[PDB]
């Protein structure tokens, strides 16, 4: 029983050991926040990742926190299995190009997967930050008659550009109109299902560079703290 | 010209083998079982809780011995556990986070790993200087690891989320064999006793019979409506079981070439994730997404007994090769050993 | 492709021309082994605690 | 194993209509959202229509609001799509596609490349 | 002896028995339940139970007592036990002040910085504010009774008002009761109303913010509960406190029987605080249900 007692010391000792850089590790664990990068082939998602084989991976820190930012590379377009991978990240970043309003139909495929990925019974509580590109490239096709937008929706005809929107100046209202056409598109679908569970923040993005980062860590904080006022009984 | 042909040509092989399975079926599993008395209620019990994981679990593979186990994490750890006592014999680091299955070679030397990054990891733990290395990376997936099996220290079968099945030379580092056939994402791989053939389940509601040394698909089985999500083979080699998201369980033959017995119930309308044989194989277990486990009687297609202890989903299931206790894992980062 | 329609039909008549045993044959084997492993399953017949290697902590 | 064949369909003057139909076998129909998926020449897979276990809701592309109608008969296991009226950019490959799983409110992969729960295909085409 | 009759004090000795009942019970149950589950090992929940351990120290060493002292007016117990309860009294009941002050600070932290607060509130921290509330009180309760430093300067009133009654009288002077009026009351208060003022704006801000955003296009929570939290503990304990700071500076012109309303008033907030902080959240009562179903 000699023997027996000193292997079962030894391994109580190694087990400690362990122990103590498993509590190590829980506390650099707990201090960062991971994100999901998703989009198209020609959406962007890839200024995105300049401004900082089967998944890349970006670390940046903005006010010493922490953030790692996973971009999906090499994978089939067929998703509904690998994206149960991230029912606990922070937040989903979707990627769209709102300039291809002339398959050719990008608008109404990106609208489908935002559907899906709301309503998807494992990403009910992740909240997304919606990132529309190509502003600039939308305008240019707008101002001339290369292609019109009612082909494709048959209600902007009815449609006009909300009092509380705020265009920035020098900007035509027709693409002004056009663009919160789109981010009303998109939230008719996000507000239709949210039950305060999760949230969607849209986005303008036309050739920003950092502020981008400075977005998304604006909208982690307001997804966090909406999550601890829903669990204190506050909202 | 020769298109439109082909299909008519398929058809009409398809029609002739779902004749020719009819013609073969000459009664049910249940007629021949019904004299048999009810095994009953089983009633299992926790008797270990091991705790240190910090996100959820995918996957875990026991021992040969039924004393160890590994397991796997999303926060990028490989933890041997020793089952009598609670204690950790090792914790590996992972250079990738997303990882989704893991293996225990029967040997006892190496454990495997791999998921979202296309590669199949071997890591040494029995190096004679320093900790736990890896020793080798097989890269040539086009797609994320789905399951990874050793057939000895040297030959590793993994499946893929780019449909095919692949052999590899872990001391070369070279695929022996290429396996396709599947249209959709491969899931699910199990080994036959004999280690000479091995099943799979695909994104395609279709089971595959593979041969390891010809490289061929042999049988191709059907019958589930959705995606199958686990497989495993009966005891003694001529039959296996499925799970998938249309809420059910089959038992396929493989030398009658179709499906035996199904097990499902009106209540249950939540996916299979994971799925096992007890020693005998008169008792098989699933793992649900509605937090529990079932055991069904494989003979009679009636449930038996519920393992319900998780909070979260139950993600992979496992019995020991001595049969004394069963482990389950969950997305809640907890592994229960019942008995 | 016509390739791919080729590699099917192979595919679908070499699985065409095989043996089989029927079911009632099959059901009795899987009985059969089920009854002769009887004893050896812990979990169907709940295993006195002296030998039980997880009852004791 | 679950099968979609699809029917109907052919060559339509301008202005014509047609009607596309699909049986469905294999699996519970009811239990399933479905959807009407076309490729045209030079073109990727885009989807057009999709109608609920019930038929409560039901969505378009904004190319084919008012014109075209989907129908779906659990009894009979069909699914139709009514072409009321068809213009020359209306000539494509019409498949009817099936929700990878049931009781669930997304559709995920039925319009990529390859997938496992979709037809073979009717060619509809309208010149002249 | 008093001037009482014998159906009105038994009513009255009912009063307090199930008062003490209650206080025993929920805070029994509160640290039962939190115990049980290691699932419900936050650091939160740590000060939930030491507040809880605090309040059941509360019902079960001190309470008695001051029901029979209350009851009889004579105080049939001695002399150095009448020093060990006053001093015992004014630690517990600091301590559990304490406790809702660091409960409020805490909430403050998961609010005003989400981002944060993980790294910021840990074991360390908590287990640092739980030894503060456990130790400081202590040492100036026992420090301010044992060596009379309360009434110092005026002993002739003090020896006719523990003479007035029976045997014990929380007495102190002007400066000591201005002392003990800002360490024990003031202070703390003043943290939690500070903190819950904030919180209450910001939750407001947020709940218009979403609002507005779903209404473009096309039931208020924390003002209850905030209200609950901030009222419970001001009309359990101001009462006490604003009678007890002017006392020394109106020549003690209480009657007994105020001062009994006052002392079973302030008694009341360690029955209502598990009900306050456990029982209001969902999670516990869950948590509470399937361990009472698991039982059965
Ligand atoms: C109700 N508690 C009083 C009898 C004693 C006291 C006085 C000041 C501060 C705390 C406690």
């Amino acid at each position: 029983t000699e023997d027996q007692r000193n292997e079962e010391k030894a391994q109580r000792e190694a087990n400690k050991k362990i122990e103590k850089q498993l509590q190590k590790d829980k506390q650099v664990y707990r201090a960062t926040h991971r994100l999901l990068l998703l989009g198209a082939g020609e959406s962007g998602k890839n200024t995105i990742v300049k401004q900082m084989s089967g998944i890349f991976e970006t670390k940046f820190q903005v006010d010493k926190v922490n953030f790692h930012m996973f971009d999906v590379g090499a994978q089939r377009d067929e998703r509904r299995k690998w994206i149960q991978c991230f029912n606990d990240v922070t937040a989903i970043i979707f990627v769209v190009a709102s300039s291809s309003y002339n398959q050719t139909n990008r608008l109404q495929a990106a609208l489908k997967l935002f559907d899906s990925i709301w309503n998807n019974k494992w990403l009910r509580d992740t909240s997304v930050i919606l990132f529309l590109n190509k502003q600039d490239l939308l305008a240019e096709k707008v101002l001339a008659g290369k292609s019109k937008i009612e082909d494709y929706f048959p209600e902007f005809a009815r449609y006009t550009t909300p009092e509380d929107a705020t265009p920035e100046p020098g900007e035509d209202p027709r693409v002004t109109r056009a663009k919160y056409f789109i981010r009303d598109e998109f939230l008719r679908i996000s507000t239709a299902s949210g039950d305060g569970r999760h949230y969607c923040y849209p986005h303008f993005t036309c050739a920003v560079d950092t502020e981008n980062i400075r977005r998304v860590f604006n909208d982690c904080r307001d997804i966090i703290q909406r999550m601890h006022l829903r669990q204190y009984e506050l909202l | 010209s020769e298109l439109d042909q082909l299909r008519q040509e398929a058809e009409q092989l398809k029609n002739q083998i779902r004749d020719a399975r009819k013609a073969c079926a000459d009664a049910t599993l249940s007629q021949i079982t019904n004299n048999i008395d009810p095994v009953g209620r089983i009633q299992m019990r926790t008797r270990r809780t091991l705790r240190g994981h910090l996100a959820k679990i995918y996957a875990m593979h026991w021992g040969t011995d039924s004393r160890l186990l590994v397991s796997a994490s999303q926060d990028g750890k490989l933890i041997i556990w020793d089952s009598y006592t609670t204690n950790k014999v090792h914790a590996i680091p992972l250079r990738s986070s997303w990882v989704m299955t893991c293996a225990y070679a029967p040997s006892g030397n190496y454990v495997a790993c791999g998921g979202l990054d296309n590669i199949c990891s071997i890591y040494n733990l029995k190096t004679r200087e320093g900790n736990v290395r890896v020793s080798r990376e097989l890269a040539g997936h086009t797609g994320y690891l789905s399951c990874c099996r050793f057939l000895d220290d040297n030959q590793i079968v993994t499946s893929s989320g780019d449909t095919t099945c692949a052999l590899w030379d872990i001391e070369t580092g070279q695929q022996t064999t290429t396996f396709t056939g599947h249209t959709g994402d491969v899931m699910s791989l199990s080994l036959a006793p004999d280690t000479r053939l091995f099943v799979s389940g695909a994104c395609d509601a279709s089971a595959k019979l593979w041969d390891v040394r010809e490289g061929m698909c042999r049988q191709t089985f059907t019958g589930h409506e959705s995606d199958i999500n686990a497989i495993c083979f009966f005891p003694n080699g001529n039959a296996f079981a499925t799970g998938s998201d249309d809420a059910t369980c089959r038992l396929f033959d493989l030398r009658a070439d179709q499906e035996l017995m199904t097990y499902s119930h009106d209540n249950i309308i939540c996916g299979i994730t994971s799925v096992s044989f007890s020693k005998s194989g008169r008792l098989l277990l699933a793992g649900y997404d509605d937090f529990n486990c079932n055991v069904w009687d494989a003979l009679k297609a009636d449930r038996a007994g519920v393992l319900a202890g998780h909070d979260n989903r139950v993600s992979c299931l496992g019995v020991t090769d001595d049969g004394m206790a069963v482990a389950t894992g969950s997305w809640d980062s907890f592994l229960k050993i019942w008995n | 492709s016509i390739a791919q329609a080729r590699k099917l039909v192979e595919q679908l008549k070499m699985e065409a021309n095989i043996d089989r045993i029927k079911v009632s044959k099959a059901a009795a084997d899987l009985m059969a082994y089920c009854e002769a492993h009887a004893k050896e399953d812990p979990l169907l017949t709940p295993v006195p605690a002296s030998e039980n290697p997880f009852r004791e902590k | 194993q679950v099968q979609l064949q699809e029917s109907g369909g052919g060559l339509v003057q301008p202005g014509g209509s047609l009607r596309l139909s699909c049986a469905a076998s294999g699996f519970t129909f009811s239990n399933y959202k479905m959807n009407w998926v076309r490729q045209a020449p030079g073109k990727g897979l885009e989807w057009v229509s999709d109608i609920s276990q019930s038929g409560a809701s039901i969505s378009y592309t904004g190319s084919v609001k008012g014109r075209f109608t989907i129908s779906r008969d659990n009894a009979k296991n069909t699914l139709y799509l009514q072409m009321n009226s068809l213009k020359p950019e209306d000539t494509a490959v019409y498949y009817c596609a099936r929700c990878p799983a049931p009781f669930t409110r997304d559709c995920f992969d039925v319009t990529s490349t390859t997938y496992a729960y979709r037809g073979q295909g009717t060619q509809v085409t309208v010149s002249s | 002896k008093n001037n009482w009759s014998n159906d009105v004090r038994a009513s009255l000795y009912s009063l307090m028995v199930l008062i003490i009942l209650t206080t025993l019970v929920g805070n029994l149950i509160v640290i039962v339940s939190i115990s049980h589950f290691k699932q419900l090992h936050t650091p939160t929940n740590w000060l939930i139970v030491s507040m809880a351990t605090v309040d059941f120290l509360l019902g079960c060493l001190v309470m008695p007592y001051s029901m029979v002292r209350s009851a009889e007016h004579c105080w049939y117990f001695g002399e150095v036990f009448c020093k060990i309860h006053t001093s015992t009294d004014i630690m517990l009941s600091s301590a559990s002040i304490w406790h809702l002050s660091f409960i409020s600070i805490d909430r403050y932290y998961a609010v005003c910085d989400p981002l944060r607060y993980k790294a910021k509130m840990n074991i360390l921290v908590i287990c640092v504010m739980i030894f503060i509330s456990w130790s400081v009180p202590a040492v100036f309760a026992f420090g301010m009774i044992f060596l009379e430093l309360n009434f110092k300067g005026a002993e002739e009133i003090y020896y006719k008002h523990v003479h007035c009654r029976g045997g014990c009288s929380v007495f102190f002077s002007k400066i000591s009761g201005v002392l003990t009026f800002m360490t024990s009351f003031y202070i703390p208060g003043s943290i939690m109303l500070c903190v819950y003022y904030r919180i209450y704006l910001i939750a407001k801000e947020q709940a218009r913010l979403i609002s507005d955003a779903n209404q473009k296009l096309q039931e208020r929570k924390a003002v209850k509960t905030l209200g609950i939290v901030m009222g419970v503990f001001l009309i359990c304990w101001c009462p006490f406190f604003i009678c007890t700071v002017m006392d020394p500076f109106l020549h003690y012109i209480i009657p007994p029987t105020l001062n009994d309303v006052l002392i079973w008033f302030g008694y009341l907030n360690s029955t209502f605080n598990p009900m306050v902080y456990a029982f209001f959240y969902p999670w516990f009562r869950k948590a509470l249900k399937m361990m009472l179903f698991g039982k059965i």
